[PDB]
C-alpha cells in the first residue's frame, strides 16, 4: 500500500527508493540484503522499512472506478 | 513503561507509525405500508411536528444524504427521512454521538420490494495515542 | 583557535563525520538534540482536496505530502505563519503548491513529488522546492492510479520544527559516541567469559590510544572528543544542519540572558 | 458541468430524482454511488 | 418442473460463480481474490 515516505524510526527519506529497489531485483538479479546497502539503507531501522512493506496498493489499483 | 505498558516514540508515530483507518456504516430503507404510505428521503424543517433532532441538517443535499467530501462530526445528521403520519416526523439518522470524521462513500439502491436503500460510510483516521492498546 | 575545535573526518553532500573536541558532554548532546528537533524547516502543512479518485484516502495522502522534504535553505527569511499578521498565511510566510494527475496511460500512472507546482511568489529565495536526489529524477512516489483516477490538490507549506512535528526536522539520524575504550567506566560490559572478545570494537578506537593494563584507574578524567556524524534529509546542506544547530541553540541561550534583562528594570 | 449519482462499474455521471426508479442507462446494477462535493475540504498535514 | 423454495448457497461452493472464475475475472466482480 504505497511505500512509506521516510523511515518511522530515524526519519531519513525513503519513498523514492521503491522502484529503484524493486528494480535491483528483477533486472540486476540481486539478493535483497545487498540491494539495500546499495540504495544507501545502512541501518536496520530504515533497512527494515523497505525489506518489509507490502505494496497492496498495486493489488488495489487492479480494481475499477 | 512499567507493569505492562510501553513508551512509544512519538516522532515515529508522526512519521506514520501504527496509523489506522476505520470505516463504519449506517443504513436505512423507506418502509412501506400496503395501504400506500411511504417514508421519504428529504431535508425537512419544522412544519407542524417539531419532532426532529438537535443535529445540524445543513450538511445534507436534497436527496436526504450527505456526499463524500463532507466532514461530519458530533450528532450531525447523515440521512434525511420522513414518515407521513395522521405530518413531519423525522426518521433521519445521526452520526454516533461519540464519533466524528469524514463521509467516505454513499450509495442508494433498490430493495426487492422496490424500496429506496442507502448505506452511508463515514471514515476516520486514528493515530496511536496514549490510552491505546498494543 | 580558542576552544571547542573540530577535525571533520570523512564528509560529503549528505553526511558529516566529524571529531568535535574539547567541550562538555552536556553541550555536545544539547547541540545534538537541537540539530534533531529545533532547526526550522519547511514542509506542506495543509491540504485542500479538490478531487481524489485514488485508492489512498485523502488524509492518507495529505499525511504523505507533509513528509515530502521541501527546500528550505532560505527559511530564516520567511516568518512563522503565526506572526505574518496576514489573516491565515501571506507570501511572506508560506509557499503554496499544486498537484494534478490523470490516468492517461492505459498502464499505471506514478504521481511523484516532482509533480509539485509552486504557485505563490518565491520572492527569489531557495524555498519550497520538492527536494530530489533520485537517480532518474522524480523523487518520492506520492501515489499511483489507474484509468480515470483523478487527483487535484492544494498544498500550503509553512515553517515549524520537529518538536512540533517530525515532518519538519532536517536531521534524519545522528551518530554520537565517545570513550570507545570505556576508560571512564561509564558502562559495565555484560559478558559470559570475557567482555573484550564478546563486545565488538568500534572503528573509532583508532583515534584514541588503548588501555594499558597495569595502570591504575584515572578518576579525574572527563569527556572531550565526541565522534559524531550528522546525516541530512536534504532540505538543507548537511553542513548548515550542523551550523544552524550551533546557532538556534546559541540563540536560545541568548533569549534567557535577554529575558533576564527585560526583567532587571523592575 | 454538474452531477449526481454514479454507475458502480460502468461509472457514468447519471443523476435523477423522485419516482425515477433507480437503475442506470444500460448497465442495470441498481447500486449507484454519489461522487464527491464541489466544496473543497481541508486536511491536516500531520 | 416446480418451484419449491430457495437454498442459501455457500460461497466458493459448487453453485457459486466464484468456484470456476479466475483472478482477473474476480476483481471485475469486486470480490477480493
Ligand atoms: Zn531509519
Ligand atoms: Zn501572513
Ligand atoms: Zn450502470
Amino acid at each position: 500500500m504505497i511505500v512509506p515516505v521516510r523511515c518511522f524510526s530515524c526519519g531519513k527519506v525513503v519513498g523514492d527508493k521503491w522502484e529503484s529497489y524493486l528494480n535491483l531485483l528483477q533486472e540486476d538479479e540481486l539478493d535483497e540484503g545487498t540491494a539495500l546497502s546499495r540504495l544507501g539503507l545502512k541501518r536496520y531501522c530504515c533497512r527494515r522499512m523497505i525489506l518489509t512493506h507490502v505494496d497492496l496498493i498495486e493489488k488495489f489499483l487492479r480494481y475499477n472506478p | 513503561n512499567q507493569e505492562d505498558s510501553m513508551i512509544m516514540n512519538q516522532s515515529s508515530i508522526d512519521r506514520g507509525l501504527f496509523r489506522s483507518l476505520f470505516f463504519r456504516s449506517y443504513m436505512d430503507q423507506e418502509k412501506k405500508y400496503g395501504m400506500s404510505i411511504t417514508e421519504t428521503f428529504e431535508k425537512p424543517q419544522r412544519t407542524n411536528t417539531l419532532r426532529m433532532k438537535h443535529g445540524t441538517y445543513d450538511k445534507l443535499d436534497d436527496d436526504g444524504l450527505i456526499a463524500p467530501g463532507v466532514r461530519v462530526s458530533g450528532e450531525d445528521v447523515i440521512i434525511g427521512k420522513t414518515t407521513p403520519i395522521s405530518s413531519k416526523r423525522d426518521a433521519s439518522t445521526p452520526l454516533r454521538s461519540t464519533e466524528n470524521g469524514i463521509v467516505d462513500q454513499v450509495l442508494v439502491t433498490t430493495n426487492q420490494d422496490g424500496l429506496k436503500f442507502v448505506k452511508v460510510r463515514v471514515r476516520t483516521t486514528k493515530i496511536p495515542q496514549i490510552g491505546d492498546k498494543f | 583557535e580558542e576552544g571547542p575545535q573540530v577535525k571533520i573526518r570523512e564528509a560529503s553532500k549528505d553526511n558529516v563525520d566529524f571529531i568535535l573536541s574539547n567541550v562538555d558532554l552536556a553541550m555536545a548532546n544539547s547541540l545534538r538534540r537541537v540539530m534533531i528537533a529545533e532547526i526550522p524547516t519547511l514542509a506542506i502543512d495543509s491540504v485542500e482536496v479538490e478531487t481524489n479518485t485514488t485508492v489512498l484516502a485523502d488524509e492518507f495522502i495529505a499525511h504523505r505530502l507533509g513528509l515530502i522534504p521541501l527546500q528550505s535553505m532560505d527559511i530564516e527569511q520567511l516568518e512563522y505563519s503565526r506572526d505574518c499578521f496576514c489573516e491565515d498565511h501571506c507570501d511572506k510566510c508560506s509557499v503554496v503548491l499544486t498537484l494534478q494527475a490523470f490516468g492517461e496511460s492505459e498502464s499505471t500512472t506514478n504521481v511523484y513529488s516532482k509533480d509539485l507546482v509552486i504557485v505563490s511568489n518565491l520572492m527569489g529565495r531557495n524555498i519550497g522546492h520538492p527536494i530530489i536526489q533520485d537517480k532518474e529524477g522524480n523523487g518520492v512516489l506520492i501515489c499511483k492510479l489507474r484509468k480515470g483516477q483523478e487527483l487535484k490538490l492544494t498544498c500550503v507549506a509553512k515553517k515549524g520544527i520537529a518538536k512540533e512535528h517530525a515532518k519538519w526536522g532536517p536531521a534524519a539520524a545522528i551518530e554520537f559516541e565517545y570513550d570507545p575504550w570505556n576508560k571512564l567506566k561509564h558502562t559495565d560490559y555484560w559478558y559470559e567469559q570475557d567482555s573484550a572478545k564478546e563486545w565488538p570494537q568500534s572503528k573509532n578506537c583508532e583515534y584514541e590510544d588503548p588501555p594499558n593494563e597495569g595502570d591504575p584507574f584515572d578518576y579525574k578524567a572527563q569527556a572531550d572528543t565526541f565522534y559524531m556524524n550528522v546525516e541530512s534529509v536534504g532540505s538543507i546542506p548537511v553542513d548548515q544542519v550542523v551550523v544552524r544547530g550551533i546557532d538556534t541553540l546559541q540563540k536560545k541561550v541568548a533569549s534567557i540572558l535577554l529575558a533576564l534583562t527585560q526583567m532587571d528594570q523592575d | 458541468a454538474t452531477l449526481k449519482y454514479i454507475c458502480a462499474e460502468c461509472s457514468s455521471k447519471l443523476s435523477l430524482s423522485r419516482t425515477d426508479a433507480v437503475r442506470c442507462k444500460d448497465c442495470g446494477h441498481r447500486i449507484l454511488l454519489k461522487a464527491r462535493t464541489k466544496r473543497l475540504v481541508q486536511f491536516e498535514a500531520r | 418442473k416446480v418451484f419449491i423454495g430457495r437454498l442459501p448457497i455457500m460461497l466458493r461452493s459448487k453453485n457459486c460463480y466464484l468456484s470456476e472464475a479466475t483472478e482477473s475475472d474476480l476483481y471485475k466482480l469486486k470480490e477480493c481474490p
